[PDB]
């Protein structure tokens, strides 16, 4: 398999905005066995940071030198797992492929939604951490639309789940109302997270717990993103008190081990002009979209 | 006067925007048949009114003193052939005020030799979600006009804006209005016919929350939502022998409407109004209105149900004071399902304000009595329909204050029902209503 | 607490009325001060 | 009451317009908007003021998609009525019983919220001004006041200074006594009318300090400082150029944000307007464009406007 | 005071009703009969009506089944919970009526969410349960087993997306409107009234597709292929990226179907997973046009079409 | 080094007085164009 993988990132690391670019660099760096290394051999990592190359507008994209585009972490790993010669990261047996796919899809469609809430819909994280990354990731004219687009998208997936001067002083009660609403919202999020991760842990025990699967790299990526945000201490306290200090410490140790790995299998490539995403390419893409 | 005078010669000024071969028909048919001075004066007035109506001139001046045999002089004002942008407000009958923006354009005579006009309108309103209208008018004759309308409009219809109706389509209409009436109908009665053919695609949605209430979720209303395409022919006849449209003081008016959806349904509607004043300065006015309507399903074996928007509705601040809108007729669960036959009558009396300080003002005291019935007749016999349409009516009375401005009519009344049904939506006490059409 | 809050509000409004009266009498006081100085 | 007449004390302005020049004329915060806006204003008469306005907006949420307003104003009456989408009705009615006494009523209906009514009475004496406004009046079984009552008094100690107070009593439900707030207002006007200063101290310790300057007939400037433990502060500087062809407004805040607003009159009827705010520190930029077109309702004023 | 004396007289409620409407609701309703015997022991306040897009009569058992996987799954779940029996024909075949549960063919514009199935309960105090409410009710009965919840969420996210994309794109309007529309048809253009029904399908075909892409967060999962349907450009930039998205869905859905064959042992009463598998199989084997999903499930998955027939025999007598 | 609400109030007051001094200075007068 020869191609190229485009991800969110900068200078050899994946940004916390995308939990699928973080998990996709832990994947390529964990394919060390003879069978697993041939799965990812030939791929080149590019931190293009432009979504105009994507087939569906999401950045982690694999392009196999002939137009074949596969987008999303789950789709990419499922595509790669079916191109094995069949002659750390383990390859699951035939009798346990459906359950692995079910766990991966469940993480993607349930737990990856909550991370977007913490990244965009949580005011303390959005106003303090989230917005600062886009100015460094994108180009000057295209600096302000992407955060608003992502914030609007992140609330569409979470609607049904979480959702003279004396006149000024009277209006100032809006701040207290907002504080009460934020306290109310922090309770629904905790219950939903506790239920989702408990279901995932209950289902995961059906498989082998002595190996690292593709679905573990995404749950741990979500935990790493959620516990590194400025408001991550409350989440760390809530999860620990109901799931176990030993379990949380083991997961954090696994995350730290994944983070501190030599970049030997990984091989970056500097983006080319046609895949830069600057003003000229943006205008060219806008012209081509309408034509 | 009875002076024998012949007419030979018209000196026209400011008529460079209209073809002389077109203006000659107007001039001939209106004024070049006169045989006396009074007839000439009447014909000049008719010509001025017609040219104002057909948008040939915004103001026409006529001279007859030039000299049996004589030459008449006509002066036009050259209405603006360029773009005309306007904004305006209109009064819907069901307590809704619409606003609109309009762009008009007159087509030069070198393209179309018949006076043609094109307008585009964008309209919003209380219940009107949106409306886009494109109208094209063509003056085929001095006593005939042709209109082509293309419309796309979305709005809310039923109680609490429960339904959502969207219509898209086009109609072609022809209006005929004779210049002179035939000796039977010092007055200027109005008479016209209109024939139209319309095609429309209509979508009906239930825009009402199911957790809110059980309203709009009856068995009848669930089967009405959806898409349907239809084509209809229609005829309208109006004869208005009144001295004013909005402030009558004497005379009668008759309106007749027929609609046919071939193989689907046939609707007929009739309306009569009669106004009479008695005292020295129109102090006491008596107005009587009577409306009737009948709808028949032409489909075989009672198939192809008629849509809820094509049926008759009774009750409301305009139709029958003292009841809520869509507040009469049979109901399925709590929703008015309309009816196939209907009759309504109103017996209004107006009096002036006795205070000489304020007595010429349009504000007047009003005593009204209203009633009517709306039934779903069996499709068998008109005899059975009339038999079941003549018992157990739903009447009401009231007193209030009215302001009949030429732009609109406002009414503030205290209303009291006299007879009603168990499930009727009674509206006792104070009721406000503004619009143009009242019973 | 409740009646205490009512009494506090009454005291505040009475003080406001007193300050209003002081402002009303202020122009004459300042004129006299200017005349003295 | 003789030395008062000798001092020739001048009547001060309304308590609500102490910093009017800075708040409205200089700063563009009131007039800033976003998205595309079009206005069509049609006037029907001159001596009896009467006009209507249709507003069509798109691309933003603060400005409604469509709005319709109509105002009338004779010698001693003012009546304005505005209707905005989702059935929002606002109505203002002001009547002057005399040159000093003015009574105004504001009524707003939202069709889903209780109707709001505010009644205000204003008296302008020879050397002082008294205003009392009541919002949502109500009486309980004990005969006690229920609602919002704001009473403000302002007197000029000298023809250059003006001191005043504002008292607010707010009882919402009537079961519990309302809160009381006292605010102090001070205003100073220079002898040459070149620059004015205004200060306000609220009950909660908030401070407002504004200064207005007029360099010439076509250039004005203003500087405002607002303050409110947990307190926050803000500093704003604004400049306005008034020309016969166009009007320019610029403003800058101490937080590193800027905003501009220009009104360009190119035709006797059409007038374009542009506005833009940029905040580099917080990465927040908003834009707005609009147009205004004026028409005369009747033929007399149409001919007068045409020439 | 005296208001209580007005109205001066009051008549009974008006009992005349349109008979063209009563026949319309009678040919679009199908009655659920009881398992063992009798008519029912229900009052008009205890019955419910299931609003579905349309109905097809299957060849084997002859029962009437909804044409949508979600509607068919809800129908099977209701039949299992209450012990009912699947219908066989519309009420126009049985003029006599009694108090029974039923399934009602409705337009998607019969509720604000523009989605089906819906549940209508009660007569005088009537409750409307929407699609989201039905989904959350059905999903809360499998939370006991955490492994079955992973399989359940895989069926209605991968296989559901594949079915929706195929039906919307790879099938003609004449096939889409046959499954997701209540409009009448005859198949032969003879009468002038059949020309009018053909133009309505062409006009409203695209409006029905846009409403179907909002039922299960499809518009959120696939944002860039539901915006290309809301414009008329036919550019080839959005025509190549689309087939790449539609190709990964079909490749993923083959893995799901091949992995399902390994666990199809029903030791008695079927669970909610078996009913959901059977709904998809029965709705895919109903399409007439040769879509890739139908071809695959009929050539490579002959063991999945016998399971669906076996699970259907529990609900037809 | 205070980093206190009183410190920020004093800083805002210093900004205000500096702005007032700038307005009073001939620099502000020259900022206005001749036209």
């Amino acid at each position: 398999v020869k191609g190229s993988v485009h991800l969110w990132g900068k200078d050899g690391k994946a940004s916390l905005i995308s939990v699928d670019s973080i998990a996709l660099v832990w994947f390529i760096k964990l394919c060390t066995s003879e069978e697993a290394k041939s799965m990812v051999a030939g791929l080149q990592i590019v931190f293009s940071n432009n979504t105009d190359l994507s087939s569906d507008g999401k950045l982690p994209v694999l392009i196999l030198d002939n137009g074949t585009k596969v987008s999303g972490y789950v789709n990419i790993v499922q595509f790669l797992h079916k191109n094995i010669c069949t002659s750390d990261l383990a390859i699951v047996r035939k009798k346990d492929r459906l359950l692995e796919y079910s766990l991966l899809n469940y993480v993607d469609v349930e737990i990856s939604r909550l991370t977007d809430y913490q990244l965009f819909l949580n005011t303390k994280n959005y106003n303090e951490y989230t917005k600062k990354l886009f100015s460094k990731l994108l180009y000057f004219p295209m600096w302000y639309n992407t955060p608003l687009q992502l914030r609007s998208q992140a609330r569409e997936n979470c609607e049904e789940i979480i959702g003279k001067t004396f006149k000024i002083a009277h209006k100032n009660k809006i701040k207290g109302k907002q504080e009460l609403q934020q306290v109310k919202y922090n309770l629904q999020f905790d219950n939903r997270l506790q239920s989702c991760v408990s279901n995932w842990l209950a289902a995961r025990k059906k498989l082998d717990d002595s190996v690292i699967l593709s679905s573990d790299l995404l749950f741990l990526a979500n935990l790493y993103v959620q516990l590194g945000l400025p408001d991550g201490n409350r989440i760390r306290s809530k999860l620990e008190q109901t799931f176990g200090s030993e379990l949380l410490n083991s997961m954090s140790n696994k995350i730290d081990d994944f983070v501190h790995r030599p970049s030997n299998n990984l091989e970056q490539r500097d983006p080319q002009f046609r895949e830069q995403g600057n003003v000229v390419m943006s205008l060219y893409n806008l012209a081509c979209k309408y034509i | 006067t009875l002076k024998p005078i012949r007419v030979a010669g018209v000196v026209t000024t400011g008529t460079d925007h209209i073809d002389p071969s077109v203006l000659q028909a107007y001039l001939d048919d209106t004024i070049m048949k006169s045989i006396t001075l009074g007839q000439l004066v009447k014909n000049a007035d008719v010509l001025n009114k017609r040219l104002c109506q057909h948008h040939i001139a915004l103001n026409a001046k006529q001279s007859f003193h030039f000299q049996l045999m004589e030459v008449v002089s006509q002066l036009d004002i050259l209405p603006p052939k360029t773009f005309t942008a306007k904004t305006g407000t209109n009064f819907g009958n069901d307590n809704d005020a619409e606003a609109y923006l309009q762009f008009e354009k007159l087509i030069d005579k070198k393209y179309l030799k018949l006076p043609t006009r094109v307008n585009l309108e964008i309209l919003r309103g209380t219940k009107i979600h949106s409306s886009f209208l494109f109208n094209s008018y063509s003056s085929l004759s001095p006593q005939s006009i042709l209109n082509l309308k293309v419309f796309s409009q979305f709005y809310n219809w039923n109680t609490n804006k429960g339904l959502d109706i969207g219509q898209r389509g086009a109609r072609l209409s022809l209006r005929y209005e004779p210049l002179f009436l035939h000796k039977l109908l010092n007055e200027s009665p109005t008479l016209f016919h209109e024939w139209f053919l319309e095609t429309c695609w209509r979508s009906t949605k239930i825009c009402s929350q199911g957790t809110s209430a059980p309203y709009m979720y009856s068995g009848t209303m669930l089967s009405q939502a959806g898409d349907q395409l239809r084509t209809i022919l229609g005829h309208t006849f109006v004869l208005d022998k009144r001295d004013h449209i909005m402030c009558p003081t004497k005379g009668s008016m008759l309106k007749w409407s027929n609609e046919l959806s071939p193989g689907k349904h046939l609707k007929t509607q009739l309306e009569l109004n009669s106004v009479k004043s008695w005292m020295n300065d129109d102090f006491i006015t008596f107005s009587t209105t009577i409306k009737t309507g009948y709808l028949k399903n032409l489909s075989s074996q009672q198939s192809l149900p008629v849509h809820i928007c094509d049926k008759f509705q009774s009750g409301g601040p305009s139709d029958i004071r003292g009841f809520q809108t869509f507040g009469l007729g049979p109901r399925d669960l709590y929703d008015a399902v309309g009816g196939d036959a209907f009759v309504s009558y109103g017996l209004s009396v107006f009096s002036r304000l006795p205070w000489k300080k304020v007595e010429k003002s349009n504000f007047r005291l009003h005593w009204f009595f209203n009633g009517g019935k709306l039934v779903n007749h069996d499709n068998t016999s008109l005899g059975n329909c009339i038999g079941q349409l003549s018992k157990e009516h739903s009447t009401s009375t009231g007193i209030g204050l009215v302001l009949r401005h030429p732009m609109a009519r406002f009414e503030l009344n205290f209303t009291l029902p006299i007879t009603a049904h168990e499930n009727d939506l009674i509206r006792k006490g104070f009721q406000f209503g503004l619009g143009l059409a009242f019973l | 607490e409740k009646r205490a809050h009512q009494e506090q509000t009454e005291k505040t409004l009475k003080q406001a009325a007193y300050v209003a009266a002081f402002l009303w009498v202020s122009p004459m006081i300042w004129h006299l001060v200017k005349k003295q100085w | 009451h003789s030395h008062r007449q000798s001092l020739e004390l001048v009547n001060p302005g309304t308590v609500e317009n102490l910093n009017k020049e800075v708040s409205r004329d200089v700063f563009l915060s009131q007039y800033f908007f976003t998205g595309l806006r079009a206005d069509l204003n049609k006037a029907f008469s001159m001596n009896p003021a009467f006009q209507t306005s249709h507003t069509f907006s798109i691309g933003s949420q603060a400005l409604p998609k469509y709005a319709f307003s109509a105002l009338f104003a004779n010698d001693n009456l003012f009546a304005q009525g505005n209707i905005d989408n989702d059935l929002s009705v606002s109505g203002r009615l002001n009547y002057g019983w005399d040159k000093k006494n003015i009574s105004k009523v504001n009524l707003q209906i939202s069709d889903g919220q209780p109707t709001m009514c505010q009644l205000e009475q204003d008296y302008q004496a020879s050397d002082f001004s008294v205003n009392v406004k009541t919002l949502n009046p109500s009486f309980s079984e004990k005969g006690e006041f229920t609602g919002v009552a704001v009473a403000s008094f302002l007197q000029s100690v000298t023809p250059q200074l003006a001191l005043g107070l504002e008292t607010l009593y707010s009882r919402t439900d009537g079961s519990a006594p309302g809160d009381a707030g006292v605010s102090y207002l001070t205003r100073y006007v220079s002898k040459k009318q070149d620059w004015i200063f205004s200060g306000q101290l609220q009950a909660n310790g908030a401070l407002i300090a504004s200064l207005w300057r007029k360099v010439a007939q076509n250039v004005e400037a203003g500087i405002e400082t607002t303050l409110q433990p947990t307190v926050e502060g803000s500093t704003t500087i604004g400049a306005k150029y008034e020309y016969r062809q166009s009007v320019y407004r610029g403003t800058l805040d101490s937080n590193g944000k800027v905003a501009c607003f220009l009104e360009r009159k190119v035709l006797p009827t059409l007038s374009v307007l542009f506005c833009g705010e940029i905040d580099h520190f917080k990465n927040d930029t908003k834009i707005g464009c609009g147009l205004q077109f004026e028409t005369a309702g009747n033929q007399e004023l149409l001919m007068l406007q045409q020439g | 005071r005296i208001f209580d004396t007005f109205p001066l007289q009051t008549y009974a409620a008006q009992t005349d009703k349109d008979e063209a409407v009563a026949l319309e609701i009678q040919r679009r309703s199908y009655t659920f009969t009881e398992r063992g015997g009798g008519s029912s022991e229900l009052t008009v306040e205890g019955t419910y009506k299931l609003g579905v897009y349309n109905v097809f009569l299957e060849a084997n058992t002859g029962a009437a089944l909804a044409t949508d996987p979600w509607c068919l799954f809800v129908q099977l779940a209701l039949c299992q919970k209450n012990g009912l029996v699947l219908p066989t024909h519309s009420q126009e075949q049985t003029p006599s009526h009694t108090c029974n549960h039923e399934m009602l063919v409705l337009s998607r514009l019969s509720n604000p969410d523009e989605a089906l199935p819906i549940l209508v309960e009660g007569y005088k105090k009537r409750i409307i349960r929407s699609t989201v409410a039905i989904s959350e009710i059905m999903r809360s009965r499998i939370l006991d087993d955490a492994e079955q919840l992973m399989y359940y969420t895989l069926l209605d996210t991968v296989l559901y997306d594949c079915w929706i994309t195929q039906i919307i794109f790879c099938a003609s309007d004449a096939q889409f409107m046959e499954l997701y529309s209540c409009q009448k048809l005859s198949g032969s253009i003879v009468t002038p009234l059949d020309v009018e029904n053909s133009l309505l399908q062409k006009l409203s075909a695209k409006s029905l597709k846009i409403s179907l892409t909002k039922r299960n967060k499809f518009q959120f999962r696939h944002r860039e292929i539901v915006k290309s349907m809301q414009g008329v450009y036919h550019n080839h930039h959005n025509s190549v990226n689309q087939e790449q998205v539609l190709n990964v869905l079909f490749e993923n859905s083959k893995q799901v179907l091949l992995g399902l064959k390994d666990m199809l042992k029903s030791d008695g009463q079927p669970t909610y997973l078996h009913l959901k598998i059977a709904s998809y199989i029965l709705c895919i084997t109903n399409v007439k046009e040769p879509i890739k999903l139908k071809t695959f499930v009929e050539n490579e998955c002959k063991e999945l079409v016998q399971f669906a027939q076996d699970t259907l025999k529990n609900f037809v007598q | 080094f205070k980093e206190s609400p009183l410190y920020t109030i004093a800083l805002n007051g210093a900004f205000f007085v500096a702005g007032v001094a700038f307005i009073q200075s001939p620099l502000m007068d020259m900022l206005a164009p001749q036209l």
